[PDB]
C-alpha cells in the first residue's frame, strides 16, 4: 500500500558515482525498515544487490561488487543506493524494496544511463525468401540489424534502385544486455515481384552513415 | 541451487480467470521459513507484488489485488499456484514466481534470490495461431524465419540446445495484421532450429541446408 | 546446554508483532545471528531465573507457540497525551531499559503479553516509563523483555488460585486488602506465576520442581559452526522418520539411533522438563514463572 517514489531516470559518466534515491511517504519512517535494492538488466529477472538497515546491519549480495552500497537519509526519509566507480555494465533499472509486516513494496524503479558510450555501427544481414515460402505463394525479405549504439536507426528498402514503402514492417530498437541495440525489418513481396526485379536492398542509416545489403533471385 | 519454473496458458480471454503454477526444485516449499511469491511486470514498466506464501501455511496478498487473487499450494508436488479473476487488458504482463531474501545481522534467507524466467500472459479475445517456420539459408550467417503467430512468445533453440554459441533470436515484429513474426540466426564456419509456440502447442524442427 | 542455548524449544520465535525487520535471525533464534529481543537474556548476571531454565520458553516464544495470549491492545502508545491502559501497570514496575529500544514487553496482570512502544525514531528511557528521541544512529529491531521469566505449556487449571502474601496490603496493581494503618513501601523482587484461567499470582516464596522426561522439547539436535536440526524428522524406536539420527544414551532409549548413517546428533537439554510450583500448599503446573521488581506495601 505505501508508495516508494524513485526518480524515473538518472545518468552519470564512467568513474563517477551515481546516487539513486527511494523516498518513503511521510507516515512511515526510513529508519524502521531494511532497504533492499534490485538491479534489472534487459532480458533477465531483477537481481538482489544488497540490503541496508544501519552501518552495523547491512549486507552485500553474493557476487555484487563492493562499489554498490546503501545508506539512509533520515531528514529526507529516503533510502539511497550509491554506485561508485561507475562502469558501463551498470546501465540498468534499479528498484528499491521494503518488507513491512505481510507485504512486499517495490519502488517505481530508476532507469540509469551510463553516459559517454562509444558509437557502434550496426551489423546488417539480409536474407532472401526461402524457396519453401515461395512455394506457399509468399515472399518475405528479412533484414536483421544488431549491436548498434545509440539505439536509433532508419531503414529504407529498394527494389532495384526504386524505394519501396508498401509492405515494410520495422521494429523499434531493443536494448540488449550488452547495452547495444537490435532491430529488424521485414519486406513482404509477391513471389512475382521478387523474381521480376534485378535485386532488392536493405539500407540502414545510423548516425549519418548508411550500411546497405543487397540480395537477388539466384 | 533452488530453481523455479512457471507454467500457464500464455493467452486468456477478458473477464476469465488466469491460472498459473510454479514448480520448485532443489528445495522444499514446506519448510525453511522461505517466502514463495508471485510478482508481475508489464513490459517496459515496474514490478508489482501479487502475493506470497510463507512455507506452505500462511498466505498474504497485495491489498489492491486481494479481491481478485487466490494462491494455493500442493506440498506433495512442491508447487504453488495463482488464480487471478476478472482479467482485463491491464493484466497483460510477465508473471514471475520468486523467492526473495529477508535479512538481518548479515544473515539472509535464502542467501540469494531465486527467480523463474517468468511466463508471458496476454489478455485478449483473439484466438491462438501457430507460426509457419521457414529456413534462412547461408564464417557465415544462418537462421530461421518464424512467421505470423499470436500471442507472444516463441522460443527457438538450435540442435536441441547443443548449439548455443553465436546464436541471436531477434525481438519480434508486431505487424499490421496483429500477428507476430521473428527470426533467429546463428553465425557459423547439420543445423536444425527447434521452434516452440506453447500457446498453440506448435513444435516444429526445421532443418536449414546449404 | 552450554553450547545449545540458542537451540530453542518449540518454534523459537523471538519477535513481537509489528516489529518484523529482525525475522531472519529471530524467527527462529538459532546458533548464528544476533536477535535484539533474545540475546540480552543470555548476558550473565541478568535474567538469572531464565538462565537457570534456559531450555524453557521465553515470553515471546510462549506467545508464538500459542501458550500465552496477546493483550488487547497488544501495545500501549507510551507517548500519547491521552494516556494508555498499560500505564498504571508499568509504573508500579521498577525496570531498567538499555538504550535504542522502541518496545518492551511483559506479562500483565491478566496473564497476557502487553508491551509499551515508542513512535519511530524514539527510544524508551532508562526506566522504560517514557519515550525520547533516539540517541543513536538507529533503533534496535525488537523488544526488550522486562521480566525474568520462563514458560511452558500446561493444562492444569488454576481458576481457584489467587495471590496470598502475609502482611501485604498491595503488591503491584493488586490490592490484597485495605490497611487502615501506616504502611511501609518498597521496591521488592517478587516471584509470580500465571496458570490456565488464572490472573498473575504473586508469591511469598518461589518453590519449584522439575520432572525430567524424554519428550521432544527435552532434546536439542544439530547437523552431524552448528546448524540446528528438527527432531521430528528422527524415527522413534520401531518407527518411521524422514531422516536418520543418533545421539546420547537418553535419546537412543526412545529414538532409533543409526550412528554411521546419521544426519544429526541429539542431546538431552540440561534442565528441561515439567516444572511445577508450590502455591499456598498445593503443587500446580504453571504456564509461566518469573520475578519482577514491583512496589509492595506492607502493614507496619
Amino acid at each position: 500500500l505505501p508508495v516508494l517514489t524513485q526518480p524515473p531516470s538518472s545518468s552519470a559518466s564512467p568513474g563517477e558515482s551515481a546516487r539513486l534515491t527511494c523516498t518513503l511517504p511521510s507516515d512511515i519512517n526510513v529508519g524502521s525498515y531494511n532497504i533492499y535494492w534490485y538491479q534489472q538488466k534487459p532480458g533477465s529477472p531483477p537481481r538482489y544487490l544488497l540490503y541496508y538497515y544501519s552501518d552495523s546491519d547491512k549486507g552485500q549480495g553474493s557476487g555484487v561488487p563492493s562499489r554498490f552500497s546503501g545508506s539512509k537519509d533520515a531528514s529526507a526519509n529516503t533510502g539511497i543506493l550509491l554506485i561508485s566507480g561507475l562502469q558501463s555494465e551498470d546501465e540498468a533499472d534499479y528498484y528499491c524494496m521494503i518488507w513491512p509486516s505481510n507485504a512486499w513494496v517495490f519502488g517505481g524503479g530508476t532507469k540509469l544511463t551510463v553516459l559517454g558510450q562509444p558509437k557502434a555501427a550496426p551489423s546488417v544481414t539480409l536474407f532472401p525468401p526461402s524457396s519453401e515460402e515461395l512455394q506457399a505463394n509468399k515472399a518475405t525479405l528479412v533484414c536483421l540489424i544488431s549491436d548498434f549504439y545509440p539505439g536509433a536507426v532508419t531503414v529504407a528498402w529498394k527494389a532495384d534502385s526504386s524505394p519501396v514503402k508498401a509492405g515494410v514492417e520495422t521494429t523499434t530498437p531493443s536494448k540488449q544486455s550488452n547495452n547495444k541495440y537490435a532491430a529488424s525489418s521485414y519486406l513482404s513481396l509477391t513471389p512475382e515481384q521478387w523474381k521480376s526485379h534485378r535485386s532488392y536492398s536493405c539500407q540502414v542509416t545510423h548516425e549519418g552513415s548508411t550500411v546497405e545489403k543487397t540480395v537477388a533471385p539466384t | 541451487q533452488v530453481q523455479l519454473q512457471e507454467s500457464g496458458p500464455g493467452l486468456v480471454k477478458p473477464s476469465q480467470t488466469l491460472s498459473l503454477t510454479c514448480t520448485v526444485s532443489g528445495g522444499s516449499i514446506s519448510s525453511g521459513g522461505y517466502y514463495w511469491s508471485w510478482i508481475r511486470q508489464h513490459p517496459g514498466k515496474g514490478l508489482e507484488w501479487i502475493g506470497y506464501i510463507y512455507d506452505s501455511g500462511s498466505t498474504y496478498y497485495n491489498p489492491s489485488l486481494k479481491s481478485r487473487v487466490t494462491i494455493s499450494v500442493d506440498t506433495s508436488k512442491n508447487q504453488f499456484s495463482l488464480k487471478l479473476s476478472s482479467v482485463t487488458a491491464a493484466d497483460t504482463a510477465l508473471y514471475y514466481c520468486a523467492s526473495l531474501p529477508y535479512c538481518s545481522g548479515r544473515i539472509c534467507r535464502p542467501r540469494t534470490d531465486y527467480w523463474g524466467q517468468g511466463t508471458l500472459v496476454t489478455v485478449s479475445s483473439a484466438s491462438t495461431k501457430g507460426p509457419s517456420v521457414f529456413p534462412l539459408a547461408p564464417t557465415a550467417a544462418l537462421g530461421c524465419l518464424v512467421k505470423d503467430y499470436f500471442p507472444e512468445p516463441v522460443t527457438v533453440s538450435w540442435n536441441s540446445g547443443a548449439l548455443t554459441s553465436g546464436v541471436h533470436t531477434f525481438p519480434a515484429v508486431l505487424q499490421s495484421s496483429g500477428l507476430y513474426s521473428l527470426s533467429s540466426v546463428v553465425t557459423v564456419p547439420t543445423y536444425i532450429c527447434n521452434v516452440n509456440h506453447k500457446p498453440s502447442n506448435t513444435k516444429v524442427d526445421k532443418r536449414v541446408e546449404p | 546446554e552450554d553450547p545449545h542455548l540458542r537451540n530453542r524449544p518449540g518454534k523459537g520465535h523471538n519477535y513481537i508483532d509489528g516489529m518484523t525487520q529482525e525475522d531472519a535471525t529471530c524467527k527462529p533464534v538459532t546458533y548464528a545471528g544476533a536477535c535484539s529481543s533474545f540475546d540480552v537474556l543470555l548476558e550473565k548476571g541478568k535474567f538469572p531465573l531464565f538462565q537457570s531454565y534456559a531450555h524453557h520458553r521465553t515470553l515471546l516464544e510462549a506467545v508464538h507457540d500459542t501458550i500465552i495470549a496477546k493483550a488487547d491492545p497488544p501495545s500501549c502508545d507510551l507517548q500519547s497525551a491521552h494516556g494508555n491502559p498499560c500505564m498504571k501497570e508499568k509504573l508500579v514496575m521498577k525496570t531498567h531499559c538499555p538504550n535504542d529500544y522502541q518496545s518492551a514487553h511483559y506479562l500483565n496482570n491478566d496473564g497476557k503479553m502487553a508491551s509499551v512502544k515508542c513512535p519511530p525514531k524514539y527510544e524508551l528511557t532508562e526506566d522504560c516509563n517514557f519515550c525520547r528521541q533516539m540517541t543513536g544512529a538507529s533503533l534496535k529491531k525488537g523488544s526488550y523483555p522486562l521480566q525474568d521469566l520462563f514458560c511452558q505449556s500446561s493444562e492444569d487449571d488454576g481458576s481457584k488460585l489467587k495471590t496470598k502474601m502475609k502482611g501485604v496490603c498491595e503488591v503491584g496493581v493488586q490490592a490484597l486488602k485495605k490497611c487502615d494503618g501506616q504502611l511501609s513501601t518498597a521496591h521488592e523482587v517478587v516471584p509470580f506465576a500465571v496458570f490456565k484461567n488464572s490472573k498473575k499470582v504473586y508469591l511469598d516464596k518461589l518453590d519449584l520442581k522439575t520432572e525430567e522426561n524424554l519428550l521432544p522439547d527435552s532434546f536439542v539436535c544439530f547437523e552431524h559452526e552448528l546448524k540446528s536440526f528438527d527432531i521430528s524428522q528422527c524415527p522413534k524406536i520401531g518407527g518411521h522418520g524422514s531422516k536418520k539420527c543418533t545421539g546420547d544414551a537418553a535419546f537412543c532409549s526412545a529414538y532409533e539411533c543409526t550412528a554411521q548413517y546419521a544426519n544429526a546428533y541429539c542431546s538431552h537439554a540440561n534442565g528441561s522438563g515439567i516444572v511445577q510450583i508450590q502455591v499456598s500448599g498445593v503443587w500446580k503446573k504453571p504456564l509461566c514463572v518469573g520475578y519482577e521488581r514491583v512496589v509492595v506495601k506492607r502493614e507496619l
